[PDB]
């Protein structure tokens, strides 16, 4: 019980840290999208 | 050790005339001499010396050194008898290899291969006396999990290669075909950057590199799995402790159950009587 | 190469996170052990 309770405790944690990074690539996509946008104008 | 494979020598080019009696007279300075294998016609055979140091005497004594007519090309002989032992226990002697291994038959040595600071690289090196001996040691090693030590981590048995770094590569041993001439058109240099040679050496360098970056990908996979594998030790040893203590628990409530019916028929048939 | 350079420093930090877990889990275990070996006494 101890065990697990600390591995979902850290599966969670996993889980924030992945959707904040992912949050981080969409927005890099978004802003070179911008970028290259503006290159072809 | 004396009288082991490192005092064994391999020499070649030996006049087709060559005697064993003779054979032995030439290595009769450097004490007695072991197995006289030795062939007339192709001028090579195998001869046994004494010890390490007679042996590294010995050699490099005699080659450089014509005989009718003949400059004697002697080498090491590659050892036959070797294997390679992988993921050692992390505390490990040279006595540990050459007691454990010692069931499989006579370690002449083996040796944990280490690095500059001391601490153990993780690989082996058993040179036994026979081969016989390797072949099983190898394959029972293959089939079984030859454990070293309480840490169950059996080590992976492999043969060993021969890399050979003394003789390297004699000029008069490459074939120089036509081939060597259309490879040495043009001498060693580096490459003029936008030249063809530059770009398609930044293709080759691109290649290595993505090669490298996979070996650290492997490397990488096989680690954590590792120590993945390392923390669910004592899980995976409380349950297997577990389970053999409810089945023998089973067993003695079965075996009590029996021997409690067996009583019970017996007396009954005995008082029906 | 911009892809290249987000997806290396994304895995630099997932490779310290899960070191950082890892370590973590492992003082849990020790702990842990500690405790099995005092409750034996």
């Amino acid at each position: 019980q101890k065990r697990k309770e600390m591995q979902l405790r850290q599966e969670e944690e996993r889980r924030r840290r992945e959707e904040e990074m992912m949050i981080r690539q969409r927005e890099m996509e978004e802003q070179m999208r911008r970028q290259r946008e503006e290159s072809y104008s | 050790k004396t009288f082991t494979q490192r005092s064994r020598l391999f020499v070649g080019n030996l006049p087709p005339d060559i005697t064993e009696e003779e054979m032995r007279k030439l290595f009769e300075k450097y004490g007695k001499a072991g197995e006289v294998f030795i062939h007339k016609d192709k001028g090579f055979g195998f001869i046994r010396l004494e010890t390490r140091t007679l042996a590294e005497i010995a050699k490099v004594e005699l080659d450089n050194m014509p005989l009718r007519g003949k400059q004697l090309r002697v080498r090491f002989a590659c050892h036959s008898a070797s294997l390679t032992v992988r993921n050692l226990p992390q505390y490990v002697s040279n006595e540990l290899l050459e007691e454990a291994f010692s069931v499989f038959g006579q370690v002449e040595r083996a040796v944990v291969i280490v690095d500059d600071r001391g601490r153990p690289s993780g690989k082996g090196i058993v040179e036994f006396s026979g081969k016989p001996a390797a072949r099983k040691a190898l394959d029972r090693c293959s089939e079984g999990s030859f454990l070293l030590t309480t840490f169950p981590r059996p080590v992976t048995v492999e043969p060993m290669d021969q890399l050979d770094d003394e003789e390297g590569l004699p000029e008069k041993l490459v074939i120089k075909n036509q081939q060597f001439h259309k490879e040495r058109e043009q001498p060693p240099r580096f490459a003029q950057p936008g030249s063809f040679e530059y770009e398609y050496a930044m293709r080759w360098k691109a290649l290595i590199e993505m090669e490298k970056q996979q070996q650290d990908q492997v490397d990488r996979n096989i680690k954590e799995a590792r120590e993945k594998l390392e923390m669910e030790m004592e899980a995976a040893r409380h349950e297997h402790q577990v389970m053999l203590m409810r089945q023998d628990l089973m067993r003695r409530q079965e075996e009590l159950r029996r021997m409690e019916e067996l009583h019970n028929q017996e007396v009954q048939k005995r008082k029906q009587l």
